């Protein structure tokens, strides 16, 4: 049987208006016998036809893979608008329906703390700058790292962990060359969450 | 007021 | 005031017996005035004394940062044993207590699908191999990439997204040089989840 | 039977 995947849009996309948030509907393991896939898109019940559908790509048990992407609107998704994808195939007993929407519950602003390089780290060849985030709802968040108005891509961020009370937390960790840190450069911790004024806050870090 | 991110606009209140 | 962070252990650590899973208790923004921090560790109520506590590191508003790590046992955590950290400071109104434990609910085995390079990707200088995982509980999972019994580190994996029914899903994406893919090399998708026999499954991908 | 990972042991049932 063919499985369906309905991905929510990148939290950075839903929070940056210069970007376009999109819900993706992936269909995997689609057979040679019945390879046609018909996508239906719904918003709270109301069907929409604006969606774009890419051609097929090959798979392994000599099968196919189909993808349909639907532009959603920033203000729309953030309200908690329910998005539905109806996938139909001749090899399907019935039409398959997946549903994804921004999580309900009282939204909360994240707190951001910065942890400068450790005493050990400072002896090593590269240092790790750390950014700790806690008390946020929903888990939709986008932590990124920048230095001198340019991106720093050499970082890793844990998935949002559920807090005991009901909020979320995570840790992001940028690894930089020590000489760059020692040279006095400032490194910023960009956090984009729904419950942030202008969806943006920034704590930075310098020697 | 508008917050930006590395050149691209984030959000305006 | 000083904030407390209680991190659960790496899902790879809790699933590999050759590794040691550890719960971390971070304390941030601790003042010069009252910098002593007393850690208390509890397991379902029972205090434990095996814990190790590292020395302080400096912070920014001329404050300090303390960390305490407690070795937990593989079989222990997986049962859903509740772990508690009690942080005490002279600048604290009362002792602060954070609590973290493996999520309750019926555990479920993840399904793993592989998506070979797209028709577009195959023209570009590097190709992206994809691994799609769905229907798993709890969200504790460790997706890694390997080729010829050696690690492939050039990948990114989305956080577990909550499914409509109640399980989880995610996508991991390895970017490799096209020549290596074209040269016929096999690339494996290592998934480690609680509800896997031996905590391990592997789908691989070759031209 | 034991499952392994890049040399290190994962788990044994």
């Amino acid at each position: 049987g063919p499985s369906v995947f309905l991905f929510p849009p990148k939290p950075k996309d839903t929070l940056m208006i210069s970007r376009t948030p999109e819900v993706t509907c992936v269909v995997v393991d689609v057979s040679h016998e019945d390879p046609e896939v018909k996508f239906n898109w719904y918003v709270d019940g109301v069907e929409v036809h604006n969606a774009k559908t890419k051609p097929r790509e090959e798979q392994y048990n000599s099968t196919y893979r189909v993808v349909s992407v639907l532009t959603v609107l920033h203000q729309d998704w953030l309200n908690g608008k329910e998005y539905k994808c109806k996938v139909s195939n001749k090899a399907l007993p019935a039409p398959i329906e997946k549903t994804i929407s921004k999580a309900k519950g009282q939204p909360r602003e994240p707190q951001v703390y910065t942890l400068p390089p450790s005493r050990e780290d400072m002896t090593k060849n590269q240092v790790r700058l750390t950014c700790l985030v806690k008390g946020f709802y929903p888990s939709d968040i986008a932590v990124e790292w920048e230095s001198n108005g340019q991106p720093e891509n050499n970082y890793k961020t844990t998935p949002p962990v559920l807090d005991s009370d009901g909020s979320f937390f995570l840790a992001s960790k940028l690894t930089v060359d020590k000489s760059r840190w020692q040279q006095g450069n400032v490194f910023s911790c960009s956090v984009m969450h729904e419950a942030l004024h202008n969806h943006y806050t920034q704590k930075s870090l310098s020697l | 007021d508008c917050a930006w991110h590395l050149g691209e606009l984030v959000w305006c209140t």
